[PDB]
This record gives structure tokens, sequence and C-alpha cells, in this order.
């Protein structure tokens, strides 16, 4: 992994010595040939993992996981660039001096072999992403509201840690590989309970999990553009890939601690779907969507089959690309009129055409049309519940009832319709932003000729 | 808000409109358009306005339970068939500021003709606002209706996107 | 092309064309037609495609893996023993998910074949068909997306205790 | 195509087949209710006739003010955008 | 084979021709309406030669060229199902949606995006040509999703007008109730069999074939808008005329109905399915039929006139007929096409006019469009030997005949009779009587576009069904005997359904003051069914998000 | 550009509309809009056809090629 | 009821501008300033054909042949049916004919 | 616009479009006819219904009532 952790390191120094009107130029056209030296990780094997050394290790689940982080950063900086163009030189390179911290905590995170290994950059990470938050962030509301960050660090980090290094003494190792050998029945018990707890809640704060999700909208309305980007493409799927990595040392007590988990993700599934009918806001919009679909994948993870574990890794990869381009798409919009509200700007159709298409293109993937690998992860999740219970049908199904109601009623209402008769500041969509948006939907759409390579080790 | 004079002549166009909803055929239709036309002026000269009020609520009560379900619409009207089809095809004058300049080079004399109504557009909007501030109240305007111009070589107070409005069949 | 025992199919029997009307058959016409600007055209192609690879000939392997002890004979966690069986039983695993899919081939290219008589003539692919869904299921079926030859072993000794049990009810 | 010449005929075609209008008293600015003594339930039936005639609604609030020909004729030739 | 299979996938290749074009290939926008046609008419002469082949000795194939993915044990392929009812449905389909996409190059021509529209309706076909073929269980649902985003796309065309967007959204959202059933199925399938192919399904043939069939059941009554999932289909109304003659009759709604028929392996063996969709379509097709009694918008009657007919078409599947169903699917997409472009060349004559009653003595005025109008009106209605008979005409013999619902019959036979009621309401009030349209007549027909579009299909609504019932195969025993006031049932009642028509017709003449009924009222605000369900339902959901 | 026909010719004798104008003078009332309505009943839309008289459209054309064709079948038979 | 002299006047004086606006809409003779028999209908249709049915069945036909039907079970054939009196072209065998009906 | 619009009157026709008309209007009423004279059956029926009360005892083998 060190083919690309020297390189993404040295973006550092390529950004502080770029002549100063090449700071954009130079990171991103160098970041793009990381992203595309991050395909010679799907060297994978049937049987073994890759396995690099003793501390970084690929497997099918990590792999799509690192692709699409080293894909999002060249990503990021095209969609910071132009609300950063007023910043003054020394702030734009820390702006992306974050950026690429970011990422070197994410690919360092997705590969290590040993959980404690994990846990810390698992946290590191948020170092970077509240600093890009708050200090890039839209308004002066704290993003960390205090309450947010003592019940996380007290109910999910705290714990987490002290179950990790409590399984260390107690297995003598907390290497991955290890673990897959040397796994221990967890047996019932009041102590047992609480370590299963300790090892989940960190992760389904961050799902998030439905009752625990509050956070996420306030963050996506303060985020600046590239926060929200890797914030719902990314940092959301690093509690989803440390639930599939630790219930691999939860069993069998996730047979039966699962169920509330599983009832409030069910429940949780329809009433965000739900409020994103009755919301004002895009960006909250797209937030409470993406509470929504990580509802799925948590479900699929705690039910643990064949079938629901390749509907994970699906739904993860294919949500990291679709709300993504819902946040870039309304940001557009956002340079233009100023305002969040969804209602304010309608009848965008009429004076930005190929922008529609861009829209049109993003609400079908995210309402799961077949055959996007949006539908392939969640057919994939709703064919394993059902076995799980077929009574799961009946909820399943009137998401996907509800989920095509608020994309279609987000296309239209923004797209369709008359436009405002006051705003005349509508310009044409730029080069950039065309290029933002289909660097997004042309990869998700050509997944689903190859959708083996993002179906993780299950397949 | 209406006068009672208003409210009687709106129930008998309402009132004609759905009779002809029931009817179809033009010449039942005279026949019933007559005698409804003969019913209020059986009315017409009455002047207790107490028993004027009690006909015409009465009348409304007696329109409500006689109404036509589905009355016909103007295919253009509010509810009908074409109400707004061609919304998505009038786009506002503004847009073509941001044409590219290679764009503007296929129509250079309609584009020559655009910048002498935007001089004058230019030109006439202090004395617009001068004319409407001197003859507005204080306490601000009492009704939405707004004054002509009032010498000559004036425009009329806030005319351009009167003036300048999509045209009913853009394309 | 294939291996016709694998992949078996009975012979073709096509009736001889035994036309009863005055009428030319339009079908006819059109297969010489096909044959003439459809067929040879693509074939010329090709043989000249097949006579360039015929100069460059080059072999590919179909990789062997020897066999090594299973996990019944790793000791308990000796993760170098267990390591090699785990990745066995694991291509093992792979393996037989495709012999399940070459019965199932098998079993709808019958089904299509024999038209409306397949229900008395695909039984015997039916019945094997039957039996290597049973055998898949008895060695993989529930053990969870984190499955492994442990568990694959705890499930049969459970299997095998319960068969050694209703042999003395027996 | 409506042209203002074509809306002032048809305009006047229709009250010249109104019975309690003179073909003879009737022009452009001939006021429906000072010059030609008409009254306001016969005003409402006009502006119906002109609604039949070209095939679109004139709402109460428009119609109430339309009292001579020519009026009728701007405000239709208005709505359709006509200019020559 | 090497022949019967290549045409088969150059027809699928080349409708998808002008699509890959777009990316400026040659582009020529000048006429690309022209093009897109010309593959149509294409398409349909290289569909029928395979379609020769199966007529002829009955060959059929399933070609499963492209492994896409493998779930373990679960191959997913790009298999075509080129079997009866592909090789009959697909020259149908060709046929109509070349009449329908000609019609449009006059219909639609002063639109400005004309262009986009045309490749609306192609992809609209490709879609349904996908659902059709489908082997497997997945690639039917590729398709079977693929006809409902168009059908948004079309039916919201006129993005500025909000009951555009209202009724292009109540598609969608009745459709996806029906695909909870089409999940179901393919949940129950995968699960209790290990398959989505329809070959393993036959083979394998569950008897505890309930739950997967009501889950298709569901499907089809959504897909094909049977009672209770049924409003949105006179709400596509919407859309431009040539978008409603394709959705009525060549594609979206007689998906439902064809995906029972693909099933009809597993239906014949559950008398209990069998009686769910025998009283499913039964109370369709009366009640569809009664609210057509007392609209007075053109567009509006046809299409509760295909509410009615899909109801027939279920009412079909659930006594067992699943052939007679696809006989009536083919025929039905004849004169329905015609129906809907007849109504829209009086529409498009009258200045966008679709309410009969301001047409009116058009019998003369429009003599090309009246022909086909009384043409297709005697197809709907089961005139003796035009398209219409030789469907229509057995399913009643068979419905009689079988045993079945007492209930169910006698509501069938009942919408017969109303079929003839509303088919005379729209040749009484738009052709017969003095016109009572505005004053400047624009009245033209004369166009070969209009003309030849029309034309095609006219021949087709009096010898298809002829040509067709004389070629197809026999697949079951038709029960020929019978007494004769069962053989004579569905003309009678269609005849007493005319005679009926005309004294209630000409009774609005009568120089006598109507009233108001409580049946009537009923039948106009179609049974109630929208304004409480479209206001009570979405009041409830909307107000609970909130809170 | 456009010629309208003199408008003197639309009157309501000869028409329905005559019948409602005798129906109305019975209650002392007249309709003061009947020769608005009265070119819908004149010259070319006079006269339309019933609706026996719309299905049988071309029936006397159809049966006479009815005739010739079984009554050619028929010489083909005894020959 | 009618217009007062003020709403006449406002009237008028739109009149005159949105009916200059409309006229201004027309183009010049030169706009838009652009930038620098049964042979005919067979050659359209002929080169269609080509273009759009030959080129396309013989990738498809090559596809098929040499890339599709190589692997097994890819395109799978229903049995022709045989009856009685029918003779079977892969072996010569004649099919023997059914029994004699009764009398019907 | 080689068909120019009337005001209240009857549209001008084409002779193409009256006689097309007719040609189909006419082929419709000869294809019922030629049908219903070749194929009658199709609509009244195909074959003689029986009436079972004529059946006897001997061919129902119904036996006698005292056996
Ligand atoms: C090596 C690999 C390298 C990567 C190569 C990637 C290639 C990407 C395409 C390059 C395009 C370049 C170009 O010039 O395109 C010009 C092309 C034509 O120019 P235009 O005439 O001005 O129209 C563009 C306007 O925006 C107006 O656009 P529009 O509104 O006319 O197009 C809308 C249409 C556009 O969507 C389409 O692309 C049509 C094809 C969809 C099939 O979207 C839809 O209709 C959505 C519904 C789709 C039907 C549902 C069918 C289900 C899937 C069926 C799968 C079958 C499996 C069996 O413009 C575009 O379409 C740009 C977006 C295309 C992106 C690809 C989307 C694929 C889906
Ligand atoms: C003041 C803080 C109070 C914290 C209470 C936490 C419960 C204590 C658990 C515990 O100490 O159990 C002892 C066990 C090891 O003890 P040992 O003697 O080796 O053997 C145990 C059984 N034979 O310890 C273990 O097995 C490891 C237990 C996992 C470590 C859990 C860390 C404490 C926090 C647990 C809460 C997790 C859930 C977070 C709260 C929000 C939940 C929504
Ligand atoms: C349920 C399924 C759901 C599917 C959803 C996804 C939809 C995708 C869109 C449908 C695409 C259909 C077309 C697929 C054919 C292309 C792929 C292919 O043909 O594969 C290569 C082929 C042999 O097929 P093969 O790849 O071996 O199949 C196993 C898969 N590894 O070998 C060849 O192709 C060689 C043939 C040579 C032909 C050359 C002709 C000239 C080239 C002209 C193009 C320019
Ligand atoms: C999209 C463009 C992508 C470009 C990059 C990928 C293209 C690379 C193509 C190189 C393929 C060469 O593949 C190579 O072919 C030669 C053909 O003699 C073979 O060569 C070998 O084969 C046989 C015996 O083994 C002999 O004919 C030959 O003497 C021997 O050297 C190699 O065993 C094979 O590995
Ligand atoms: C799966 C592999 C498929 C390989 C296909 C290879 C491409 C072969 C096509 C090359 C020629 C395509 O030509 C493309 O289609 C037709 C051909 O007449 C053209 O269209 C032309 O004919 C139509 C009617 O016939 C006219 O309406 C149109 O005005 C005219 O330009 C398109 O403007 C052109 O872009």
């Amino acid at each position: 992994m060190l083919k690309y952790i020297i390189p993404t390191i040295m973006l550092m120094p390529l950004t502080w010595l770029s002549k100063n009107n090449m700071i954009w130029v130079n990171s991103t056209a160098h970041s793009l040939l990381i992203s595309f030296t991050s395909l010679l990780l799907m060297n994978q094997f049937g049987d073994n993992s890759l396995n690099f050394s003793l501390l970084f290790f690929s497997d099918s689940l990590s792999t799509p996981l690192l692709i699409l982080t080293m894909w999002l950063l060249p990503l990021m900086l095209m969609a910071s660039q132009h609300h950063l163009s007023k910043e003054n030189l020394t702030r734009k390179k820390l702006f992306i001096t974050m950026l690429i911290s970011l990422q070197l905590f994410l690919i360092m995170t997705f590969t290590a072999m040993e959980l404690i290994l994990f846990y810390i950059l698992f946290e590191a990470t948020l170092v970077p992403t509240l600093i890009i938050i708050t200090r890039w962030g839209n308004q002066t509301e704290r993003l960390n509201a205090g309450l947010y960050f003592l019940f996380y660090t007290l109910a999910g980090s705290l714990p987490l840690l002290v179950a990790l290094i409590y399984i260390q003494n107690t297995v003598g190792s907390l290497n991955f590989l290890m673990l897959q050998y040397w796994v221990q029945p967890v047996h019932n018990s009041w102590s047992n309970v609480f370590m299963w707890l300790a090892c989940m809640m960190a992760f389904m704060v961050k799902m998030p999990l439905y009752g625990l999700h509050l956070w996420l909208p306030k963050a996506h309305v303060e985020a600046p553009i590239a926060g929200s980007m890797v914030l719902a493409a990314v940092l959301l799927k690093l509690g989803g890939y440390g639930m599939l990595r630790i219930t691999l040392i939860l069993n069998p007590m996730t047979d039966f601690m699962a169920y509330p988990f599983i009832m409030l993700s069910l429940w949780g599934m329809i009433m965000t779907s739900s409020i994103c009918l009755r919301q004002t806001d895009l960006k909250s919009l797209i937030a409470y969507s993406s509470v929504s679909h990580m509802a799925l994948v948590i479900v699929a993870i705690l039910i643990q089959t064949p079938w629901s574990y390749m509907g994970a890794t699906a739904l993860m990869i294919a949500h990291g690309l679709t709300s993504s381009m819902l946040f870039c798409l309304a940001n557009s919009n956002y340079e233009r009129i100023h305002s969040r509200t969804m209602i304010l700007a309608r009848g965008l159709q009429t004076l930005l055409p190929l922008m529609a298409t861009w829209w049109l293109l993003a609400s079908l993937t995210n309402l799961a049309l077949p055959p996007t690998i949006n539908l392939i992860g969640e057919l994939f999740v709703v064919m394993s519940t059902f076995s799980w219970s077929n009574i799961t049908i009946i909820l399943m199904g009137v998401n996907m009832v509800i989920t095509a109601l608020y994309s279609l009623y987000m296309l239209i209402m923004t797209q369709r319709g008359k436009y405002t008769y006051h705003i005349n500041n509508i310009s044409p969509s730029f080069t950039r932003e065309n290029a933002l948006m289909s660097l997004h939907i042309l990869p998700l759409l050509l997944l689903t000729l190859n959708p083996k390579i993002i179906l993780g080790p299950l397949y | 808000y209406l006068t009672h004079q208003q409210k009687v002549l709106r129930l008998y166009k309402r009132a004609l409109r759905h009779l002809e909803s029931w009817c179809i055929h033009r010449d039942k239709y005279r026949y019933f358009a007559c005698l409804l036309r003969a019913r209020f002026d059986e009315h017409k000269n009455e002047k207790d306005m107490v028993k004027a009020t009690q006909l015409l609520r009465e009348a409304e009560e007696e329109f409500w339970h006689g109404q036509h379900p589905q009355p016909y619409i103007f295919p253009e009207s509010p509810g009908g068939t074409s109400y707004e089809r061609y919304e998505c095809y009038k786009v506002p004058e503004w847009c073509l500021d941001d044409w590219h300049p290679s764009e503007k080079a296929m129509y250079p004399d309609y584009f020559a003709k655009r910048e002498q109504w935007k001089k004058l557009r230019r030109e006439s909007w202090e004395r617009e606002v001068k004319q409407l501030q001197e003859e507005t109240p204080v306490g601000g305007p009492r009704t939405e209706a707004l004054p002509p111009a009032r010498k000559q070589g004036d425009l009329p107070p806030l005319w351009w996107h009167i003036v300048t409005r999509p045209r009913e069949r853009p394309m | 092309s294939w291996d016709k025992d694998v992949y078996p199919e009975p012979p073709r029997r096509t009736p001889a064309p035994s036309p009863q009307t005055s009428l030319p058959n339009p079908i006819t016409y059109l297969t010489k037609a096909f044959d003439l600007l459809v067929d040879r055209p693509v074939t010329l192609v090709r043989e000249f495609i097949e006579r360039q690879h015929a100069k460059n000939k080059y072999y590919y392997y179909h990789r062997e893996f020897r066999r090594v002890p299973d996990i019944t004979e790793c000791q308990e966690k000796d993760v170098l023993c267990m390591f090699e069986a785990e990745m066995q039983w694991r291509r093992d695993y792979k393996v037989d998910q495709e012999i399940v899919n070459i019965i199932q081939e098998r079993l709808k290219a019958c089904q299509q074949r024999e038209g409306e008589s397949h229900r008395q003539n695909c039984a015997k692919e039916l019945e094997q068909f039957t039996q290597v869904v049973k055998a898949y299921q008895d060695r993989y079926h529930d053990l969870g997306a984190h499955y492994s030859a442990r568990k694959c072993l705890a499930k049969q000794k459970q299997r095998m205790l319960a068969e050694r049990k209703a042999a003395k009810e027996a | 195509p409506l042209t203002l010449e074509g809306i002032k005929d048809r305009v006047l075609y229709v009250l010249k087949l109104y019975d309690k209008i003179d073909p003879e008293k009737l022009s452009v600015n001939s006021h429906f209710m000072k010059d030609l003594g008409l009254d306001s339930l016969d005003q409402v039936e006009i502006i119906m006739a002109m609604e039949d005639e070209f095939g679109f609604e004139i709402p109460d609030i428009d119609a109430e003010k339309l009292m001579c020909p020519q009026e009728i004729v701007d405000y239709i030739a208005d709505k359709k955008d006509v200019y020559e | 084979m090497n022949m019967f299979s290549s045409l088969s996938l150059v027809t699928l290749l080349l409708l998808t021709m002008p699509i890959m074009m777009m990316s400026f290939n040659t582009y020529k926008p000048s006429n690309y309406p022209l093009y897109v046609k010309t593959a149509i008419s294409y398409a349909f002469i290289t569909s029928m030669i395979p379609t020769m082949m199966f007529i002829h000795s009955g060959q059929e194939l399933i070609i499963s060229n492209w492994h896409w993915l493998t779930i373990q044990t679960l191959k997913l392929s790009l298999s075509f199902k080129m079997d009866y009812f592909s090789m009959m449905f697909i020259p149908v389909a060709l046929f109509v949606t070349w009449s329908i996409m000609e019609f449009s190059m006059w219909y639609m021509y002063s639109d400005p995006n004309i262009n986009k529209f045309f490749k609306y309706l192609l992809l609209f076909l490709i879609t349904m040509l996908i659902l059709v073929t489908a082997n497997n269980l997945f690639q039917l649902f590729i398709g079977w999703e693929g006809v409902g985003i168009m059908s948004f796309l079309l039916i919201g065309w006129w993005y500025g007008r909000a009951d555009a967007n209202t009724a292009a959204l109540q598609a969608i959202l009745y459709n996806r109730i029906g695909d909870i059933g089409f999940i179901l199925a393919m949940a129950w399938f995968l699960t209790n069999l290990n398959t989505w192919d329809l070959q393993q399904i036959f083979m394998l043939n569950p008897s505890d074939s309930n739950m997967p069939l009501i889950g298709l059941a569901l499907a089809a009554t959504g897909k094909s808008a049977q009672f209770g999932l049924h409003p949105w289909l006179p709400s596509a109304m919407e859309g431009p005329t040539p978008v409603s003659a394709l959705l009525h009759s060549s594609t979206m709604v007689v998906a439902g109905i064809f995906l029972l028929i693909r099933f009809y392996p597993l239906t014949e063996n559950n008398k209990y399915i069998q009686s769910i969709t025998l009283c499913l379509g039964a109370i369709t097709t009366l009640f569809t039929a009664m609210c057509a009694l007392t609209q007075n918008d053109i567009k509006k009657i046809i299409a509760f006139s295909t509410s009615s007919q899909l109801g027939l078409m279920m009412v079909t599947i659930g006594i067992n007929q699943p052939y007679l169903a696809f006989l009536h699917i083919c025929t039905h997409a004849f004169f329905k096409a015609m129906l809907f472009m007849c109504s829209g060349s009086i529409i498009h004559s009258l200045n966008d006019e679709q309410d009969i009653r301001k047409m009116g003595g058009l019998f003369k005025a429009m003599p090309f469009t009246t022909t086909a109008l009384i043409v297709g009106s005697l197809a709907l209605t089961g005139m003796p030997f035009l398209t219409g008979f030789y469907s229509k005409d057995l399913i009643i013999e068979a419905a009689n005949t079988s045993y079945t619902n007492a209930w169910a019959l006698l509501m069938t036979l009942i919408a017969t009779s109303f079929t003839a009621i509303y088919s005379t309401r729209i040749i009484f009030f738009a052709l017969l009587g003095q016109p009572r349209f505005p004053t400047l007549v624009n009245i033209n027909e004369n166009n070969p576009l209009l003309i030849n579009s029309i034309k095609r299909l006219l021949i087709g609504s009096l010898f298809a069904g002829y040509i067709i019932s004389n070629n197809i195969p026999p697949t079951t025993i038709p029960q020929m005997t019978m007494p004769y006031y069962l053989k004579t049932t569905a003309l009678i009642v269609t005849i007493l359904g005319f005679i009926l028509a005309l004294e209630i017709s000409n009774m609005t003449k009568n120089l006598k003051y109507h009233y108001p009924s409580n049946a009537f009222k009923f039948s106009t605000l179609l049974g109630y069914f929208p304004t409480i369900m479209h206001r009570l339902a979405p009041y409830m959901n909307l107000s609970m998000s909130q809170k | 550009k456009m010629e309208l026909p003199d408008y003197k010719q639309w009157k309501i004798e000869g028409t329905p509309l005559e019948t409602v104008q005798e129906k109305l003078a019975a209650r002392g009332l007249r309709d003061p809009w009947g020769r608005n309505e009265a070119w819908r009943y004149m010259g070319g839309f006079a006269n339309n056809v019933s609706f026996v008289g719309a299905l049988l459209k071309g029936f006397k054309w159809g049966f006479a090629a009815f005739v010739v064709a079984i009554g050619a079948e028929y010489y083909l038979e005894s020959q | 009821s009618g217009y007062t002299p003020e709403e006449k006047l406002r009237l008028q004086q739109l009149r005159e501008l949105r009916r200059r606006w409309l006229k201004d809409q027309e183009l010049s003779p030169r706009e838009p300033v652009l930038p620098p028999n049964v042979i005919y209908k067979t050659y359209r249709h002929s080169i269609f054909a080509f273009t759009h049915v030959l080129i396309p069945v013989w990738i498809i036909h090559y596809y098929l042949k040499y890339h599709v039907t190589t692997k097994p079970y890819t395109i799978v054939e229903k049995k022709p049916r045989i009856f009685p009196g029918d003779t079977i072209l892969e072996t010569g065998e004649v099919i023997p004919p059914m029994k004699e009906f009764p009398d019907q | 616009a080689h068909i120019e619009p009337r005001y209240r009157q009857f549209p001008q026709l084409t002779r193409s479009q009256v006689i097309q008309a007719e040609f189909f209007s006419a082929t419709m009423w000869f294809w019922i006819l030629w049908r219903f004279w070749h194929d009658s059956d199709a609509v009244l029926g195909h074959f003689p219904y029986p009436d079972p009360s004529q059946w006897t005892d001997e061919e129902l083998g119904i036996p006698p009532d005292d056996e």
C-alpha cells in the first residue's frame, strides 16, 4: 500500500510548491493519476486476499472502497475551486492539504490488518473532517454541537477502544487474518452483551442508525460541497466497513442482539423516506435520503448471509457515487441562487437543459432503476431479508414506493413547472460543472457492465 | 369584496355555462338560456336589498344543486386540457444576455434592436421611480392599480415585464 | 467445441421436408439468400482470421492444485495448517457452486429442448438436479456470511450426530 | 393566424347577429350601455358570445370592463399576441 | 436456427441503432423522426422472418448469449426467449408503432423537441421488447421498470403544466405498488426454487404457488390498471396523443397481462389464483366501462375503454384461457391504437378541443377519420369477422361454458353491453348532429402522414384477426359445442347495447330539463375513487411525515 | 386577408332554431342569439346522417362487390 | 362598470409598446446569418438496408456462429415435431403411420 | 396551405380523401358479407346441440325401475 501512501503524501509538496495559479491544475492532474493506479488493487483471488505486509492488506471489500476514495479526491477538487476562488492563496493550499490528509487516513483505514490500527485511523479521519466543515462551513453553527461529540465519544469511540483492548488480551491479537482462524463463539452473558454493544455502537452512529441520525442532516447543511461529498460518499461507509469486519467475532450473539437494530433500520427506513417528502432543503432531503439507504446496509450486515453481504457492498458503492452526485447537483444551483431552499428556483429544465439530464440520471439511480448497481445492491438485500422473514417484503416494498416518490418529487419541483420570475442570474452550465457530473454518473453506469468487482468478498 | 351587482352577473354567467354543459345541443341550450334569462328579468327591478340578497342566496343554493359535475372548460382556461401547455416553451428575455457572441452573430438585426429597447428601459427607469413616489400617498399604495405616463416622452411606470413578456405560442 | 459428456445433448431428429403445396416456400428461398449474403462472407472473414491464428500458436493451461490436509487434520489454533486447509476448502466451495450450475444448465436446456413433453422427458435431469442440490445444501447452507471450513465441519458433525442417534432409535 | 382587422370583423360580425342591436347603429366605438341602450345582463351575454367566437375565456374581472367592440378587440388582440 | 437467431437479434439491435447514432454519427437532425420511423419499418420486416419460420414448423429458441453475473449457484445471463408469444407480439407491436410514429411525424410537427419526442418513443418501444423477450425474471424486471420510467417521461411531456407532472408521478406511484408483487415473486422463486429463469421455474413446477402468484397478480394489477390500482391510466391522458396511442396498445398496459400469460404453466394448476384473477378482472371490466358512459373528454373515454378491455383480458386469464388472452392483446392493439389516432385527428382539427360536447357534425367534414372511427368502433364491439371478433367472441364463448364464478360471468356480459354504449356515445356526439365547435373552421385531414398511418391500421383492424387466428397453432381444445343462447350471447348483448344507447343519446335532444342522478354522478366522478383516495391517502402520508 | 360570408344569410327559418323560437314565444319570450347559431344548421352542415346511416357507410358498394365476388365464385364452380 | 379614464390610457400606452416589441421579434431576411426519382428513394433505402441490416447481421451472425454457439447450451432449440409418416434426415428412419381410424 | 379555412361554413374537401374513405368503408362491408357467407357457423353455431331429454334409457344404460 506504499505505492499509494507515498504518492498521496507527495500531493502536499506538489500543492505547496506549485505556481500560485496552478494549484488546482496540478493537484487535480496528479490525484487523477493516483486514481488510475488504484485499479491495480483488483488483483484479487477467489480464496486468499491480497496481503501486502504485516500492516496492510486488501480484499474485495476494501478494494472498491479504496478506488472510490481515490476517485473522489479529484472530484472534490473540481467541485471546490469555484467557491474558494476568492479565498487567499495560503488558505486554498490548507484546504487542499486537508483533503489530501483525509485521503491519506482513509486509504490506510480501509487496509489495516490490526483492528487497533484501524481504530486510530478511523478516528483520525475526523480531525480533517471537522476542520473542513467548521473552517469552510456555511454558518457559525457548530457541527460538533457538543451533545453529539459527547454522545458519540462516550457511547461510541471510548467503548470501542476498551472492547478492542479487551479482545487482544483475551485472544492475544487483533490482526484480522488471525481473527479468522482464532475466533471463538460468544456465549450469552451480561458482560458479552456490553462487549457486543461496545464493538458496534461506534459504527452504528457513523452509518448512521435511525434514532442516532439527527447529526447527519445538520452536518450536510453546514458543510462545504467537498465536505458533503466525502461525508456522504465514504465517511458513512467507514461505519459500514467496520461492521462488516467486526461481526466476524460477534457470533452467535448477533443472532438476537441484532433485533432492536434491525427493527430501528426497517422502520426507520420508511420513516426517513417519508420525511424526504416534506423537506424544504435540498441538502437535508439528500441527507435524509442517505439515512434511508444506509438503513438497508445495516439490515444486510446484521442478518449476515452471503447475499446480504454482496448486496451491502454494492449498496455502499452505489450510494457513494449517487449521493455525492446529488450533492454536486444541488450545489451547482446553490452557486447561482445562494439558497438551499428547494422551492425557490423551479422550472430549471427550461434554463439549463443539459443539467436537467444530469438531474434525471441522478434521480433514476437514486430510486434504483434496473439494472443500475443501485438496484443490484438493493435487490440483493431485499432477496436476503425475505428469507430472514417473508413479512419484510412489505416494508421493503413500501420503501421502494416512497423512494420513487421523493426522488421524482425532487426532480419535478426543481426542474419542471414554471420558472421563477425574479431569478434572472441563472447562467449557462460551465464545462467544469458538466464534467463534474459526468465523472460521477459514467463510472456508476459502466459498473453495470461488470458488477462483480463491487460485490465484495462473498462473491 | 364584490358588489351585489357583480355577484348576480357572475352567477348569471356561471349558470349559463353549466346549463350549456347539460344541454349540449345548441337549440336546446338556446331554449333554456332564455328561460333562465327570464328568471333574472323577473327580479331585475327589486328594490328591497334584503329581499334581493335573499334571492341571490337561494339562487346560489339552487345552482350548487343543479351544478354540472363535469362542466365544459375552455381548453386553455384554468383546469382545461391545454392550461399551461406551453409554459415549458416560454424563456424569459434576460436569457439572451448569456448567449455566446457566436450565437448572437447569427441574428445581428434582432440583437441591435434589442439594445435599443434596453437603452429605452435604462433612460426611463429614474423617471418611473419618481412618478410613483410623487403620486403615491403617505403610507404606501392603497391598491394595486398603476398610473399612466403623464407627459410626452415618458413611459407608463413599471412596463418592461408586461411589454416584453413571452408570446403565448413562443415555439 | 465443449465436452459432450459434461453438457450432453441427445441426437437431433429433424423430419425431412415433405411439401404438399404448389406455392414456393418463402423460407427456403430466404435461407438461400441468407446462406449467400450472410453466411459465406462471414465464413470468408473468419477463415482469414483463423489463418493468422494458425501462424501464431501458443498455449495456456488449467491450473492444478495439489491436495493438502483438511481442516479435520489441523491442530487447534495452528494457523499455518489451518490456512492451507481453509484455502483448499474455499476452492472446493467455489468449484461446488459451479457443479450445481452445470446441473441447472442441463435441467434448463432439457426443458426448452423437450417442449411440451418436458415433464416426462426431463425426469432424469430433474432427479439429478434434486440430488446435487440436496448435497450442496447439506455442505454449505446456513453457514453465514462468515463461513469457514471450521463451521462447515461443525455443521457436518452435528448432522453426523443426528444420523448416529436416529440409528439407535431404529 | 389572427390580425387586428380579422378580430375586428369577427367581433362586429357577432354583434350584428344580436337581435338587441341595430346593425346600422353599431360601430367599434359604440358603447353597449350608453349608445345601444343594453343592460348589464346583455353585456354578460355579449362577452359569452365572444368567448365562444374565439374559443377562450375572458375572466369576469376583465369581462366587466369591455363596454364597446373596440375594447373587446383590444382585449382579444392582447391575449393572442396580435400586433398587425 | 442460424438464420432464425440472427434475424431475431438484428430486430432488437436495429431498434437501438438510432439511439446509438444520437452520439453525432452522421447525425441529420433535419429528419431524425423520419429516421426513427424507417428503423421501425425495417425492424418490422426482419421480425416477420422469424415469425414465418415459427408459423411454419413451430421453431422456437432461447438465446443466452452473454454471461453477465454469477452469484454462487445463480447464473445470470442475457437470454432471449423467442417463442410463440415473442414471435407473434413483436410484429404486431412493430406494425402498430410504425403507424404511430408516422402519425407523430404530423401530430408533433410544431413541437420544438420533436427529435427528443421520437427518441423517447423508441426507448419506450425498446424497453417493451426487453420485457416480452426476457427469459429470466431479472431481465424481465429491466423491461418492466423501463416502460414505467418512459411512461413518466412521456406523460409529463409538457412539464410546465402541473397537471402533467401530477399524472406522471401518479403513474409511477401506482406502478411501484404493483412492483412489490414483482419483487415478492422474485424473492420467492429465488428462495423456494433456485432460479430466476422461466425454464427452471416451469421444470420444477411448484404446487405451493399461492405466494409467488399473488405477487404476479399484484404486479399485473398495477401495470395493467385493474381495479384498485386503476386511476392512473385515465390520468395518463395528460400526455400527447401519440403517447396515449402507444401506452394503450403496444406497450405499457398489456405488460401486466403479458406477465400472467408467461406464467400460465403455474396458473394452470392453481384454481385459487384463477378465481382471484377472474373476480379481479370482472369488476375492472365493468367498473371502468360504467365510468366511460358519462365521460365527456374523448381521450378519457378511450382510456376507460382500455381498462375495460384489460379487465376482459384478466378475466380470460382467470378462466384458464391464456392463449385467448394473448390473442386479444394482439387484436386489441390494432383498433385501439387507431381510435386514439382518430381522436387526435379530430382534436387537432378543432384546435386542441377534447370535449365531445364541442364536436359534432364531423361525419362528412372528416370522411377518412369517420371511416376509421366507425371501423375501429365496430372492431372494438365485436362486429363479426373484424379484428376484434376473433378474440372477444371466443372469450365470451369460453367464459360461458367454463366452471366459473357466476357473478363474474354476469359482470363480464354487462360490460360487453356497455362497450356498445360508450362506443356509440363517441360516434353520436363526435360525428353526428350539427357542429358545436367554434366558427373558424380549420378541419383538414389531407396529410399523407395522417392518411397513410391510419390506413395501415385500418387494414389491420379488418384482416389482422383473421390472418393471425388462421396461422397460430392450436394450443388448446376450443369448446365448440354449446347451446344457441350461449353461442350468440356476445352478439346479442352487443346489439342491445347499441339499441339501448340510441334511445339515451336521442333523449339528449328533447327540450326537457335534465335532473342529476346518484348513478350519473357516480359514473361521472369515476365512483369517487380518485376524489377520496387521491386526497385522503396523500394527506395521511404527508401530514404523517412532518410529525 | 380573409372574407367573412355576408351576415344576412343567417336566418333561423327552416332550422330547429325556429322550433325553439316558437316554443319561447308561447311563454312570451324571445331568443336574441338565434342567428348566431344558424350557421350550424345550414348548407353542408344542414343534413347529417343518422347513426344507422353512419354504420352503413359504404355498404352499398360493399354489397355490389359482394354479389359480383360470390357470383364469380359460383361461375367458377359449374365450370 | 367599465374602464376608468386612467385605466384606458395606461392600456393604450402599453399597447403601443407591446405591439412594437412583438414587431421587433420578426426576423430579418438574412437572419439567421449562418457560418459556412425512384432511384433516389431506392438509394436512400438501399444504403439504409446495407448500413442498418446487412452490416448488423454480418456482425450478429459472426458473433453467434463463432462465439456464442461454440459454448454449451447458449442457443437451445426446441426439438422439431415428429409426426407419424415422417422421415428423419439424420438417420433416414421412417416413422410408422397411425392405426387405421374408425369411420367417422 | 392547399386548403383554405372557411368561416361558419362546411370545409373544402378533396376528392382523394372522399374516394379513399368510401373504398375502405365498402371494403369493410364486403369483407363482413364475404366471411358471413363462408363462415356463418362461427356466428350461429358449428355443431348441433343435443337435447338430453330425448336420449333413451337403453342408450344411457338406465336399469328398469324394478331391477
Ligand atoms: C488495448 C491495448 C492494450 C495494449 C497492452 C496489451 C497488449 C499486449 C499484447 C501482447 C500479447 C503477447 O502474448 C504472447 O504472444 C506470443 C506469440 O508468439 C507468445 O509467444 C510464445 O508462444 C509460442 C510458444 O510459447 C511461440 O509461438 C513463441 O515463440 C513464444 O515466444 C507468448 O507466449 C504470449 O504470451
Ligand atoms: C453493434 C455494432 C453495430 C455497427 C453499426 C455500424 C454503423 C453503420 C451505420 C453508418 C451509417 C449511419 O447513418 C445514420 O443513419 C441514417 C442512414 O441513412 C441517416 O439518416 C438518413 O436517413 C433517414 C431516413 O432514411 C433520414 O431521415 C435522414 O435525414 C438521413 O440523414 C443518419 O443521419 C445517419 O447518422
